[PDB]
């Protein structure tokens, strides 16, 4: 369930390609990309929070992301994830997207704002799901036979394996700092800042009211909302809080990478004629397969070859 | 298939941070000078220069191992084991043993 | 490290592990917090895709595996030593046929 | 092949389809497909965004 | 921006060195003598390679 992300928010993080050849920090910061499962599904961390909305309130049509400073909400229906063609999404839980995607050597993940704005991050990431069997096919069949495979599972129960969370470091904000008469009065906007000033009085603290200096120059300050409540996950691309973590805790994470049974095709019949100490054999592959064949003797003498179009083979 | 585990970052607003030491599989700790991070509102450091970043990371097995691993073994001697169908007394019966 | 077995662990469950994967940390890039680093890939990743055939295909003498545990069933090697222990019983007497 | 299009006002969908080969040349010495992290910056040419014609 | 090619991992031997190459993509890799005659050589490596020089 939900319970546990109460207590954190979502973060905005830096993307290195934000949908036209440029680096800006996005609420969909993608996080890690995991492939573990040979059937080919993919599990996507992403700074997003989906099925729960800004009140914690869990619901799965709502998705909460991090608009400056206060979480906002959007719908879960433009929630996309992209490599070379649409994605099916088959399942989203707080941070995690599991995805099957088609081939391909990137991969964009995004949604659509409150605002009618357009978020996506793009990262490369060189998707090539095993071939499971002998045959490289590219969609289950009528008819066929079934082989193991290991698949992350819809259980959003999360067990066994947790993320950890720490206290969120300060958020610097120059939009904080506004400037009348040359001087710094620092909005604050009832939230808790930390400010710091180049002028000769030195002058640093932590503040929760409007704190006018009239002496220091707009570009001569810092201001930084330091006060958090809610915890965030420590992504390696956030700074640190201080030298050690702290406000810790440990969100299991869903879609645990259960084992279950593939369904692969089976090769139609090939043409055999007979020869002397020999078999012809004409091959009619619908996509490239595997053809073996060993002496069953003492020198076994094995040899393979994929055979991608028609082809006549004499043993 | 393993995992490298990278804390956040620490950032140090001013002076040099310090490399601290572990005993993890593969710990490397490094720390770089001169650094002057952005985030999304503005510079996060207060000077321009003398920001030292902290950067550190190790690895460790990741969740699939449970799932997805590959064992190595040693194959000592083989026990064989048999079982045989024989027409005794003009009637099929099985026979398995060693 | 690439290899196969550049992280090894005694158990699935064991928590000693040895990884040898020359990871490198490498400098932030122009002001930003990321962590970069230069680690060769996963030696089972790539042992997956370069495994070649298994002994199921390539065993001599007309030889099946199986696993769970491991097996070698009908090998054509050599011939069997049958002994029987057949009763008095079983037979019948030669003026009886 | 390129193709360009739009929606009419009558919600009409107009088309138009050229054979074009685009392929971008490669950058430096690696055929990378997406921008990455971590890099170094080589120099190149870009249509740029100012319309002041 | 461009990326950089994971290192190598080199070894030594008599008069050699040998590269295991990781490439993300495809990759050049270039060799040259330092002395009179370079002996220019390259090559564009797509998967992971075993190389003796």
């Amino acid at each position: 369930n939900f319970n546990v992300y109460k207590a954190i928010r979502p973060y905005l993080a830096h993307c290195p390609d934000c949908g036209e050849g440029h680096s800006c920090h996005s609420p969909v910061a993608l996080e890690r990309i995991r492939n573990e499962a040979t059937d080919g599904t993919l599990k996507i961390q992403v700074s997003l929070q989906i099925g729960i909305k800004t009140d914690d309130s869990h619901d799965w049509t709502k998705l909460r992301y991090m608009d400056n400073h206060m979480p906002a909400d959007a719908e879960r229906a433009r929630l996309f994830v992209r490599t070379s063609a649409p994605c099916t999404i088959t399942g989203t839980m707080g941070h995690f997207i599991l995805a099957r995607c088609p081939k391909g050597e990137t991969l964009t993940v995004g949604f659509t704002d409150g605002r009618k704005i357009s978020h996506s991050c793009t990262h490369p990431f060189h998707h090539d799901p095993p071939v499971i069997g002998r045959e490289k096919f590219h969609s289950r069949p009528q008819h066929g036979r079934e082989l193991p495979c290991s698949t992350y599972a819809q259980s959003t129960a999360a067990t066994a394996e947790e993320i950890e969370v720490h206290m969120p470091p300060d958020t610097p904000d120059r939009t904080l700092m506004s400037q009348q008469s040359g001087n710094v009065k620092i909005t604050v906007n009832s939230q808790t800042v930390r400010y710091k000033c180049n002028c000769g009085d030195s002058n640093e603290g932590l503040t929760t009211t409007d704190k006018v200096i009239n002496n220091c120059k707009v570009d001569q300050c810092h201001a930084a909302v330091t006060n958090h409540k809610k915890w965030q996950y420590n992504s390696p691309l956030v700074p640190r809080n201080a030298e050690l973590g702290d406000r810790k805790g440990k969100v299991h994470i869903p879609f645990p990478l259960a084992n279950v049974t593939c369904r692969v095709p089976k090769a139609r019949n090939p043409t055999v004629t007979y020869g002397k100490n020999q078999v012809i054999m004409l091959l009619y592959p619908d996509h490239p397969t595997l053809l073996s064949y060993r002496n069953m003797g003492e020198e076994p003498n094995y040899q393979e070859e994929w055979v991608t179009h028609k082809k006549e083979i004499r043993l | 298939e393993y995992k490298t585990v990278i804390p956040s970052p620490y950032v140090k607003c001013c002076g040099t941070a310090e490399c601290k030491d572990k005993s993890l599989p593969d710990y490397s700790c490094k720390v770089f000078t001169g650094v002057y991070p952005f985030m999304w509102g503005g510079a996060y450091c207060f000077c321009d220069t003398e920001n030292t970043q902290l950067s550190e990371a190790h690895v460790e097995k990741s969740e699939s191992c449970k799932t997805e691993f590959a064992s190595a073994y040693r194959a000592h001697t083989a026990s064989a084991s048999a079982k045989l169908r024989v027409l005794y007394q003009g009637n099929n019966v099985t026979v398995s043993a060693y | 490290p690439g290899q196969f077995g550049d992280i090894q662990s005694r158990t699935p469950e064991s928590e000693d592990v040895y990884a040898n994967t020359q990871l490198v940390l490498q400098r932030p890039s122009a002001g930003t917090v990321h962590v970069p680093y230069s680690q060769a890939p996963s030696g089972f990743k790539y042992w997956l895709k370069e495994r070649g055939a298994s002994l199921q295909h390539t065993a001599p003498f007309g030889c099946q595996i199986a696993t769970n545990p491991v097996r070698a069933m009908n090998c054509a090697v050599g011939n069997m030593p049958i002994s029987i222990d057949i009763p008095d019983a079983a037979f019948t007497r030669v003026v009886d046929a």
